[PDB]
């Protein structure tokens, strides 16, 4: 049960100091400037004050119990402060300290996790860069101070990667619940925070920087991911998805190559959408986290050109995603409106003489059809249009559809249409510059539904 | 028990069971096996010839021997009681004098497996996901082309379906020239049964079928090898 | 010969306007504002001045020859627009109008080809929004007003997409030679244009949308793209790479895939699955050389990022070796004992801004690199924007051209720092994967110029 | 000249050439070819049998086997005539070996395009195939071949010895330059063409006109 590892009433910080450039400083400033409501101890043998906190010379002295206790001392004090630690009571040891089994010593690592256990206190790392919890206002990492509210639970078992996607998160306006850096998984690992996410109302979505799971801990990270994946899908970068780069992936944890294909196996028998770049990766979990799942088969595609229609067939086609005619009341609807030579095969082509309103009427159309489950809306920027004009339109005819259908946006053009993606994806309507994108984006979607399909499937009765 | 033929290798120190004791373990799950029978006496390998049907092949059935047609241990295409009478003396006789030393548990009676659609029904233990599936068509395909498909156990109908459908060479199941479509079914059924075997059965390493033989209508295990630890 | 298209003495508009929303009226003002030095000569019934310029009431009253007239008028306009040019002598009509072929008639567009054959004119079109040639300050479209400078040549056979795409050049920093939208390519196509851009000094990459070629123009397109790659790479975005997607676009007849697929491989083309890949390679091959070997080198302060490299290199045929010892040695003047030399160099996450100074200066300089992707990752104790001056210095004192890309993960300041870069005209990504992709297409050009040098072979 | 074979089938109002007329054309090209011979009577027959050596295979001949001696022969000639005929084909017998196709046709846009693919299944089945526009070089015809999946199937596999890939690439080379030059052929098809350790030999060929 980690409640109280997200959760905490009181946070020990152990390495803190008058020094800035100390870690355990960032991670204490980040704390306070994240807007931690709990109490926060600062531990430091000297230092009778700290950020205008009350320090003592350690965890055991603090008058309180002590939830969690973040550890930034050098890798031989470690030992010493989990002993004081489990005097304490503290049930939650997260160990930012480095020079553990991925430098060679398995030894000290063993033990810090048998000591730590024998307290009935359980181990974050080591060799991590802290965590992070939005709706308790937590940030205990060393990363960015801040990062955007939402639904995304982001676990990364890399250290310098992970941090520097935290703050990319901003930049691809990400809403996140939580960052946990597991880093050597010494103890806790993915299986246990899936458990925990899968409980956790705020969080929506799960999106994993997996480089390897410890021996014979595969059989029941498949029974929790399939679970998980049957009420919120999860997303896996895997590192080292290759045969080479899976060698390459084992130096830099010290451990032996585990096999591709049935790794892939495995995440398809959890549900589990596998991304082979951190761009599909993010991209997806746009999708994923603003729009529920089609309900069925029926996709529109609205473009202003053949040409972005095209690209976004041949992209739905790769994912194994065929459009179908469209309801011949939407047909009709759109008739209202548009010229005789335009194109409704699906895509339906409203042309490129299409001015801002038709992607309104044309959007509003789509989503108010019963027989419609899904809308790719594609804008190729013109003379003829505004991009933010379009952007606008369509989400008014979002808000006046009253309902919650898959819409994913891709819009082609210069710096407006980089301004109109901005303000749609800041109203959380995934919004990509690219057809292409908007395309893989939408297939994310019914990959997830498909997935979460077969897990059902697999356990019926 | 089925077990009972586990227990009595491990106590011999065997890191792998024979041949017979193989084909009798997957049975005894529902796996389909061609017919064979254990022959203690020549008139038992000719009583059983004629309760397997002719045409036989025969074998020598000891733990030292590991290449049966090298040492003259094996008999193809018995047709009569007088060719099985034959086979068995030339057998005991050849082997006799190949590998001297020899603790012969009996000559192995099997019948003819017609021709069809070969496929390669594996189990394996990972060191992440533990007891695990493969699939795949035999020949080349698995060989040469190394075409396989994989499921973590215990499988599900819907996990051995998929899997199945999964490898390139799928095609070769669902009809194509002078080869009418196999029973896919059957083979589902089997995948998951080598599932279980691998879920419980901690002391099976790893397990080989191959090749089995896939037919209009259901499949038929030709060889087995089951390795212990 | 199509000299005189691009570089004319005087262009002819027609159904320029009063009006301003009429679509050659949008022509004729970003023609006077790119900047276009020679004539222009607009062409209404009316009007005796337009944008301050004297305007005619047919192209054969101009006293002056006329290499290209800009036609905008109605399609049942158009052939007579065409024989009053034909009068006047002018060699090139850049059919904006549509109405023709893709609306289904093929009489109508076979008659506007052959009636200006007959006076020796060629047709760009119909059904387009116009070309431009940054050499001669000459913006003849109905797309955006202004291009960044560079040699990219981008030939579209789509046209809003077309359009879009000219002003998406902008946002990721593409230099354009020339814009050429071909639309119906009733008579000049991709083999002709191609045939220019291969003499043409300020094109060094061919970016084309390619919906599909005219039937018996194939051989030729592959005997003239071939010779192109052997100097300049062309990177083909496909309509129809699919055979579902490849009927939709039919909408004369179904094109093989697959065959399409050999015409592209034998002409040493580059085939782009999207928008996005095609730019990020146009992007690379337009600011380096072709690596000189295979000798690859990947720097990054975290072992994630070098993963996500060499499985993204890996999917592309590519596959890194040990560095040289000599690369080994000098980096180890400053990086920690715990760093990886397996290439990817690791240098971790400890490391500062200088030291990817003095990391890609060593690798640029060792004889036995031939190319550097360099992949950051940002933490507190950097600056990306420090990191990417440290880059740009290293290129710079390393004093010679050899490929590289660059990799930035982070926040905003990442973001601006990707900008810089790319603004410097070094190719810089926001992920990992992307900058390995785009040293990839390097790679994959080298290659395929292989490929044709040893069909041609004697 | 071989195109008088052409010629003469164009003049007939044929849209294809008989079996043993594509099989001369194809030789002619330098493409060799399970030796053949035209029985127009059992004489000839006999005659040619006993000639290029047994066993042969005889089939009919018509816009519209295992044969050891004359006396069994003789048996065959009047089976087949029994079960408007140009005649009879006497065939030489094919040692067996690796199954290959070579095809040509004629692409809308590219004009005559070679065809390259493993026989039984892997092109008839899963459509393992590769393409190269004519005429081909070297370099498009090695490129070709190691391009498609059964590839392997010729480097040498369980119970079978590398087959001559040089010998392929020059009948995929010639192949091409068939095309290329002959505009009245629209379509030809050279299956099965059998690989062996040393040279390849076209054991049957369909050639149509246009
Ligand atoms: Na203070
Ligand atoms: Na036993």
């Amino acid at each position: 049960d980690l409640e109280r590892l997200f959760n905490p009433s009181a946070i020990a910080v152990v390495g803190a100091s008058k020094d800035p450039s100390k870690i355990g400083s960032q991670i204490l400033r980040n704390l306070l400037s994240y807007g931690f409501k709990g109490k926060v101890y600062p531990i430091n043998p000297t230092a009778d004050e700290l950020m205008g906190l009350k320090c003592y010379p350690k965890v055991s002295d603090v008058p309180d119990k002590v939830d969690v206790a973040v550890i930034s001392v050098p890798s031989d004090k470690v030992l010493g402060v989990i002993d004081d630690c489990g005097k304490a009571g503290v049930k939650f040891a997260v160990v930012i300290t480095s020079g553990f089994k991925e430098v060679g010593n398995e030894e000290l690592e063993e033990e810090l996790v048998r000591r730590a256990h024998s307290y009935g206190m359980r181990v974050l790392g080591p060799n991590i860069f802290g965590y992070l919890y939005a709706p308790a206002r937590l940030n205990a990492t060393f990363g960015p101070k801040d990062v955007l509210s939402g639904n995304v639970a982001f676990i990364s078992q890399s250290g310098a990667l992970g941090i520097a996607l935290m703050g990319y998160t901003v930049v691809e306006n990400i809403g996140i619940s939580s960052i946990v850096s597991v880093g050597n998984k010494a103890d806790l690992d993915d299986v246990d925070l899936l458990d925990f996410f899968d409980k956790d109302p705020n969080t929506g979505v799960i999106m994993i920087y997996l480089e390897g799971i410890a021996p014979g801990r595969g059989r029941m990270f498949i029974d929790v991911a399939s679970r998980v994946s049957l009420r919120k899908p999860i997303i896996v970068i895997k590192a080292g998805r290759t045969e080479v780069g899976a060698r390459a992936a084992a130096s830099h944890t010290g451990s032996i190559a585990g096999s591709v294909a049935i790794y892939e196996s495995a995440f398809k028998q959890s549900g589990i959408l596998m991304a082979k770049s951190v761009e599909d990766a993010f991209d997806w979990t746009k999708a994923l986290s603003w729009n529920p799942i089609p309900e069925g088969e029926r996709l529109i595609v609205l473009t202003n050109g053949g040409g972005a229609g095209v690209q976004s067939t041949d992209t739905f086609a790769d994912n194994g995603i065929y459009l179908s005619k469209p309801p011949e009341s939407l047909i009709q609807e759109i008739k209202k409106f548009v010229p005789p030579f335009a194109s409704f095969a699906n895509p339906i082509d409203i042309t490129g003489m299409a001015p801002d309103d038709w992607y309104y009427m044309g959007t509003l159309a789509a989503l108010k059809n019963p027989d419609v489950d899904a809308l790719t809306v594609l804008y190729c920027q013109t003379a003829v249009t505004t991009p933010i004009g379009v952007a606008k339109g369509i989400v008014d005819a979002i808000k006046e559809a009253g309902n919650s259908k898959p819409v994913t946006v891709g819009m082609v053009g210069g710096p407006e249409v980089a301004e109109a993606v901005s303000f749609l994806n800041k109203q959380r309507i995934a919004a990509y510059p690219t057809p292409e994108r908007a395309s893989s984006a939408m297939s994310a979607l019914y990959a997830y539904a498909r997935a979460r399909s077969y897990v059902m499937k697999s356990l019926a009765v | 028990s089925s077990r009972d033929l586990l227990l009595k290798a491990k106590e011999n120190g065997r890191k792998s069971l024979l041949e017979h004791e193989a084909k009798y373990f997957i049975s005894s799950y529902g796996i389909p096996v061609t017919n064979i029978r254990l022959a203690k006496s020549e008139e038992e390998a000719v009583n059983f010839s004629r309760e397997i049907g002719f045409p036989v092949v025969l074998k020598i059935v000891s733990p030292q021997v590991v290449h049966k047609s090298d040492v003259g241990g094996v008999k193809v295409n018995l047709r009569s009681e007088e060719e099985v009478r034959k086979a068995y003396r030339e057998i005991i006789e050849n082997v006799k004098r190949n590998v001297p030393n020899a603790e012969i548990e009996g000559i192995l009676v099997q019948e003819f497996a017609p021709p069809g659609v070969e496929l390669i029904i594996g189990l394996l233990r990972d060191p992440q996901f533990g007891p695990t599936v493969m699939f795949g068509l035999g020949g080349v395909f698995v060989e040469l082309f190394r075409d396989v498909s994989f499921r973590v156990a215990p499988l599900s109908e819907q996990d051995a379906e998929s899997m199945i459908k999964e490898v390139k060479a799928y095609k070769l199941l669902t009809g194509f020239r002078g080869m009418e479509p196999v029973d896919i079914e059957a083979i589902k059924d089997a995948l998951i049964r080598a599932g279980r075997i691998g879920v419980e059965n901690e002391e099976i390493a790893e397990m080989d079928l191959n090749p089995v033989i896939a037919y209009p209508k259901g499949i038929k295990v030709v060889d087995a090898r089951i390795i212990l630890r």
